[PDB]
């Protein structure tokens, strides 16, 4: 009882989850969601036209 | 969880309900059906379903 | 919260460790000192700064 609340005052808990959620981010969105492609248009974005 | 008639807590409650393991660091979630048999900390993590 | 250097509680705390008060209902947040001196339930709502 006294000794989980220490971990939770200095961020330990915080450094723990951070390090076993945060710092393996390995899949896609996470890692690639931040970056730009500009384009190159092809014939299945203009059809209807 | 525990047994229909016989109360016979299985699992990770009866290692601790029964004497068999003196403590259990791993995801147990804090119920109203298991302070009656043991004892919980301050919570340490929070999550939902 | 405690005084600087005397160790003398005021404020709510104090009420429940100088015998006046009974329980305390209230916005209180669990920290580390405030264990020593007068006990918690579980939490009921979480937040942050
Ligand atoms: N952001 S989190 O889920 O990983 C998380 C969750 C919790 C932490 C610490 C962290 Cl890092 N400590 C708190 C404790 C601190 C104090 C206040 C309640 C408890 C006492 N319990 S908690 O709310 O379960
Ligand atoms: N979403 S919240 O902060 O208002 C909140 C926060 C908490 C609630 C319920 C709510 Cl609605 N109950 C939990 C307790 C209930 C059970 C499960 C963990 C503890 C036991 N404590 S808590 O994590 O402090």
């Amino acid at each position: 009882n006294l000794a989980v609340l220490k971990l939770s005052e200095q961020g330990v808990l915080d450094k723990l989850k951070n390090k076993w959620w945060y710092d393996k981010g390995e899949c896609g969105a996470k890692d690639s969601g931040s970056k730009e492609k500009t384009s190159a248009l092809s014939l299945s974005n203009v059809a209807g036209v | 969880a525990r047994d229909a008639d016989t109360k016979i807590w299985n699992g990770m409650v009866g290692e601790l309900v029964y004497g068999k393991a003196d403590i259990a660091i791993a995801p147990l979630t804090i119920t109203l059906v298991r302070e009656e048999v043991i004892d919980f900390s301050k919570p340490f993590m929070s999550l939902g379903i």
